[PDB]
């Protein structure tokens, strides 16, 4: 649908993701993806991190949040690493982060933190080659509050792949976020987007 | 406040007034006496290798453009147009032969020169003296094994002399390993802490590791673990602390080459570091080859810190007395297999980057200690740094600098704050030297 | 689904609410709950408070917003009142608040305020014992602007019970919000969440 | 449903818009409107402005965002222009704004900006007289980030008319926004709401 | 600004410069001369009844830990670690025998003592003098019938003497009723107003009630209603105003025991208060038993305010010249049935808490009056407090203090601002006493 | 900083210290020496035509109520109650005979008088001297062809004299066209720039148009287009620049009557302006009738700017050194068909309002130049304004003021900053006059 020679601001990656959703629209799949993401965001909001790992996250997951360096729109010569990885986790690494959240000596989790997540703009399309796999796109606003007057609000678009799994338990196999703010003003990015 | 006379740091660096982490007049005074006078980290050769490559960097609150010249040298200029003061470069890195201002179109070369002015003949005729309108240049730019530092003060000691006794400890990893590379882009996050809170923690604080990082060590699956929750005090002879005349210092934890990296990297790293140490024994001696594969927690005065072996590299960029912008890069040895470089870089960000689970343990400590420096009843209170005082030596036959032969102490805090005091109460480098002519004697009292 | 001995950060209350939604999923009920909440949020946004009371609020309503004191995660001895009530209103008390909003001498309502509400993450499940009653969970972002440059943004999760009523007019019988920010930085909480 | 003599804070315009949606509810239309708006917001977020114009915007469009002067709630004598137009664009004027975004010399678009849009509270109803026309109401949160540490967040309700067009390509023929903040604290309103 | 000489408050408290609600240098000077010198509300016995119970509280901008000791007394300490200054306690209330710092693990008892330091023998040996490292203690902590106040200045008059003539008016409800309890947790909200704006309103402003609260009175369904929109001026003899040497003062509205509570609580409250008044007539006399069930709007200098009978209890915690954090509790009589206590507590929050519809009526008044103190043309303007001037008496045979025998006036503003002036221009308590040796004569001029 | 002696602006306005756009002490000093001393735009007759009509406006950081009196005159008062200082009016425009305070109900007339106080007889008796309690009145309020300006300083020159030599250039469009109307409400947006950054740009910056606005000109479809990207320098004799004693100045681009309006309005506007110019040739002469339909980019000192013909009218309301609230109105000729008025008003907002695509091109230029004035190494740097210096004349036979007979230069910056210097270093109007007795000689050096 997009011609990126004409639509000069659009990246090749973004144009490919638009092509995936404007073709085969299955309303039932969209509703199913909406339920899945609302349940995942409820487990995270109540800080049921073990339940999230067990019910929502696949053993082959890649959970990745990048931060891209700011470069000129006309850049074409400088070709060094374009982005670092804020997260680039396999299942074991997510498990380490969950154990860190749950440890009694994680002093920053006392008083208990308060999370509220707002998931919108859900789109879903099956993968063309692997029918175990569903592409789901959604945007999240995440509010994390603590210690009386600390309030941090995170904003991001999520490009996910979820696989059927067994027993109706669809599980995340890839989450990719290109975080929109280069310099974070939320103290850290220590939240699961 | 009269900075010639006010005792902000007590004799021998034993204590500091808590107001130093909260007073905004002192922060403005540090812009002149700390940031415009001392050497500040800019970039690494690996991030601007080719002619025309540039990056932007902060030096205190100022922003500079750091550019690789055609002759192979590096020059750095204020990122401010010489006409009406607009910010010239709005990106973080690139490759260019010059920078054009978006306001009136003046074009500056990579060498800072004013090269072109739109319609110069019709408008200025021959009146514009472009030779006097180059970008404001950072007077001093020098390298320590590929790590590039800048200083606005032409009078500063050379960078190697400024590192003083700390240079000997950095050389095994920075020089004898074959060289390090800096992996970019950095993570960038704002914290509500004074710049000195993270600088003091990295220069000399091993005491907090077992308690502050109890959850990260226990969850983490790293080699310094058993310390989780202060369940064990490290072995006698497990490390040392050092400090130097111009303020840089570090802690040395013997043989902890895998550092904070979880168990997934432990074996491969312990295997790479021990193989290079065997080769280095013949070249630089057993003690120095052991230092290569020993974990150093260091601050290069004022605000650049690192964890060697773990590969964490930080810049604590000051914004105001309770705001700092934290830049986090990874450092890797150039001769490590590519795949191991990539994994180590992610591991650095996993543990100490924007979503670093170890770095998040320190947030409340750094922020609240800094913010309490503004509270009325705490401004004139004394922050203590006396652990180990009276057991430090100088001029040892094996380890140089003012050295505390114990893994946990506050030796390096005392050296950092002695240098800070001598800068804040001095008007120039000559006065700092006069205020520091008995620096090591002051730090070793009681010993 | 949750074991709160293992998922150490999860409260017993939150684990019960998750159990309610992951079992019997009725897609039709979710859509109906979404319409109901979007209509309620439109009436509130246009400040039709009498119409809200008449069309959306049951005579037996309890409308409650609490603020919980910050206590240690390991606390087990101190057992005094855990939270005050920012709101704990019956129908008559809501009516008093609506009359206060509509009074010509409410000077703070001149110039007219501007409200925008964003309702997401809707989940719905019928009560097991009372079939007149539907449990609806949803999250709200509320933006209240006034006086040129005052902007306040509120964030919260809502645990509601709605009853069938008559004529297709479903009406709120309970709204419970545990407000996530302990110290409010919005001047007041004088908005209907 | 609303009586604006009783519901003293409600404008005649707002009461008319509520009447449009509470009567004929077609669940299928609501889902279709949700898909349409999610696709439009994806094209805008990836800055595919030409694709947005070509796929989403009708040739007869009026794209209007007003800013209303703050006046007393009891005002009845002063009758000068009530609001200026932040936007009041036809198709050609939107095309000029898109060319401005795409021009290589738009210096403020280097480094590339990052947009994230959150569309909620979707309601849809067919026009009574023109069956080519669908009324769609939705609320948007728009996040625009750039230059390391500039973050601006816009909040608004959108009153749209979309027409069937041809080939299943529904296109916007009217967008009306009454922007809720009188004094903007986002540097400019240079975003497509 | 020279605070010895600048006339911020005119003679007899008749007017105040508008800059006092906006000037940040004056706010910093109030931290020393107002907040570090006077008695500030901390908590109530009912919120920390058992050994080990603690709460955190602000005193000016400082945060303190307030803890019930094993011997039954209460001690309060700065919430700041004696090592490197981290905030010790991050919760609002609890029960503990001590507090451990999350940075390096130092452990302080509930009595403030430094009780344990991790690895003290191996690290400090015998060098650490823990006896000199207890938490910084609030010098003075005293109770007024279960209400606990703190003062950092050892030289302050005892709390009962500091309440002066206001104590006589509070005693019927605070003492002779059988005692009050404070219902927690408080509501907590930030307002963009100076702390003095709400303090002056509660100390002496009955004039604003009919107009500011016209909608709350009319919608509300309370006993002071008929005043909505200034439709009626209260009866001759409907109340009085009073003020005292150290700044505390209040208004008295005879018999308004249901206060601001809507009609749903009116009957039960009018019935409870009148029954207790009948018993109290025999014990303390008819006038004092009437005061018990009369509505008092009071400020206990500087920043603690209350509405007795309505049961509203406030702390106006200063953050900067145009920022205040408002804490709202409910006060109930201990011998009221439990169910009535619960309903009264909700009613207090319904009307004056975070979503209080009466308190919301005051927001714009308090915020804009404070913010206009920063505006250039208003800084040197005069805020007026002359209503009732020249009709106030002192030493009356029935009502003590400087008293205005009228329900509506500005007597209490004049007493509050006379005391404020005398503190801001004084360096210590002795100078305040010298500046206040003719306090009541100054307030009663023209009478 | 000593403002009598500090050279913030160099001789002949050739350069300014960059700190003037960032220093907060200087901003506070400008509140006194710039904003409380000079004439500031308030409103237009067209926005308050009838008795009782009012608007609120800023004058510096102060807010005033501007009201049409029954006798047809306009008076303006601080928007601050004389009792306890609450903000009186919370709306932007309306029609009323008076303003009642929401705190205690005092009622002020449209003429500023204190007309009523609730229960005045019962409460104040005859004590309240209402005659001395009127709202604080703006001393001077004058009109320039329907455009209403205010000044707090009774000593200022009359507004017509203050406009000096700029008045001659404004008269063709403001007076001889038949009169202008101001179309409301304005757009209102905050920018993170100093007020002087947009003021200097509108007073004298034609140099930035081709480069800053390259995308708007190219996309735009306007008459000044061919300049996009500096692809063409305007014809010799395409315009001129002027400045005046009290700081106002402008650029003149001959015949550009359609201004920034896209191609959709070009033909109709070029046709309306040229028809009125033909009529005006007989009345005011060919040069002045040409000026009528020539684009003027003007700043009326300090902070009011406009683009005639384009019809943009701005107020740069100062908030702090790096914050300005931008108000944008449209100006139209009263005898233009209604439909053309409406389209021109939308066009003004389309190009220069809150979502103005031309105004958005300037954001980064104005914000970063202002914020760089706070950065340590830039504070004492020099912003240059020397283009055209030594070619400016004064007292020309055809064009009045200090004039640069070239379309692009910095003449008007030099005049603006000479006047700014003379105000910041002066304590009153007499001292400004003494500092300006050789104003045109200073600006024409080298010529
Ligand atoms: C290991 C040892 C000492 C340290 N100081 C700061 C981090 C860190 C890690
Ligand atoms: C009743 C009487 C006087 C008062 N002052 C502040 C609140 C209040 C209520
Ligand atoms: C045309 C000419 C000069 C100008 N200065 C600012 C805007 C503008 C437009
Ligand atoms: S400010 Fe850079 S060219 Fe003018
Ligand atoms: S700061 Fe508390 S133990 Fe070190
Ligand atoms: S502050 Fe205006 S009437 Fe009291
Ligand atoms: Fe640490
Ligand atoms: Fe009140
Ligand atoms: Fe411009």
């Amino acid at each position: 649908m997009i011609n990126i020679q004409e639509d000069k601001l659009v990246s090749a990656h973004d144009a490919e993701e638009i092509l995936r959703f404007f073709n085969c629209h299955d309303s039932a799949l969209q509703q199913e993806a909406t339920t899945l993401l609302t349940q995942e965001a409820h487990l995270l909001d109540i800080q049921a991190y073990r339940a999230w790992l067990e019910h929502c996250v696949g053993s082959e997951v890649q959970y990745q949040v990048i931060s891209r360096e700011l470069r000129a729109a006309s850049e074409r010569r400088y070709k060094l690493n374009e982005a670092m990885n804020v997260y680039n986790e396999n299942f074991q690494q997510l498990k380490v982060r969950v154990e860190h959240q749950l440890d009694p000596q994680n002093w920053g989790n006392s008083p208990k933190l308060r999370f509220t997540r707002f998931i919108t703009n859900v789109q879903a399309a099956m993968d063309v080659n692997d029918k175990e796999l569903l592409h789901i796109r959604s945007n999240v606003i995440l509010h994390r509050a603590r210690r009386g007057n600390q309030v941090d609000v995170f904003y991001a678009a999520r490009e996910d792949k979820w696989k059927r799994g067994e027993g109706g338990v669809r599980k995340l196999v890839q989450r990719f976020v290109d975080y929109p703010e280069r310099i974070l003003q939320t103290h850290n990015l220590m939240v699961f987007l | 406040m009269n900075y010639n006379n006010k005792i902000l740091v007590s004799e021998s660096g034993l204590s500091q007034k808590h107001l130093i982490h909260g007073d905004e007049e002192l922060f403005q005074h540090e812009l002149k006496t700390i940031f415009a006078r001392n050497w500040l980290f800019l970039t690494h050769d690996s991030l601007i290798p080719a002619p025309g490559d540039y990056v932007t960097a902060k030096m205190g609150i100022d922003e500079v453009i750091v550019s690789r010249q055609n002759d192979g040298s590096i020059r750095a200029f204020l990122n401010v147009c010489r006409h009406r003061g607009k910010t010239l470069v709005s990106v973080e890195a690139g490759n260019a032969k010059g920078f054009v201002c978006s306001y009136h179109g003046w074009g500056f070369g990579s060498n800072g020169e004013l090269q072109s002015v739109p319609f110069e003949k019709d408008l200025y005729g021959e009146s514009l003296n472009k030779k006097c309108l180059g970008l404001k240049e950072v007077a001093r730019v020098e390298s320590f094994h590929g790590f590039i530092y800048g200083c606005f003060d032409q009078e500063a000691p050379p960078l190697m002399d400024y590192l003083g006794d700390a240079a000997w400890y950095l050389e095994p990893m920075f020089k004898h390993s074959g060289g390090l590379e800096l992996v970019g882009p950095p993570g960038k996050v704002v914290i509500k802490a004074n710049w000195k809170a993270p600088a003091e923690n990295f220069v000399g604080d091993a005491y907090h590791v077992g308690w502050t990082h109890a959850s990260s060590l226990r969850s983490g699956e790293s080699i310094f673990s058993s310390l989780a929750g202060n369940a064990a005090l490290p072995p006698e002879g497990a490390g040392l602390q050092m400090t130097s005349k111009y303020g840089s210092g570090m802690g040395v934890l013997w043989d902890g080459y895998s550092g904070v990296h979880s168990a997934d990297l432990v074996p491969e790293l312990m295997a790479f570091g021990g193989a290079k140490q065997e080769r280095l024994n013949k070249e630089i001696g057993d003690v120095r080859a052991r230092i290569y594969r020993s974990h150093l927690n260091c601050t290069v005065f004022p605000n650049n810190s690192m964890l060697t072996c773990s590969g964490v590299f930080k810049v604590w960029n000051p914004i105001d007395a309770n705001t700092t912008e934290v830049w986090t890069y990874a450092i890797v040895e150039k001769d490590m297999p590519e795949d191991l470089k990539r994994r180590l870089a992610d591991s650095v960000q996993r543990t100490f980057g924007p979503a670093g689970f170890w770095e998040s343990d320190d947030n409340d400590n750094m922020e609240t200690a800094s913010q309490n420096g503004k509270k009325y009843q705490s401004r004139d209170s004394d922050l203590l740094s006396n652990l180990g005082f009276g057991e430090d030596v100088y001029g040892d036959a094996v380890y140089p600098g003012v050295v505390g032969k114990s893994a946990i102490g506050e030796t390096s805090y005392r050296g950092f704050y002695r240098a800070y005091q001598a800068h804040v109460s001095s008007s120039n480098w000559a006065e700092f030297e006069h205020a520091s002519s008995t620096w090591h004697t002051e730090l070793t009292k009681t010993t």
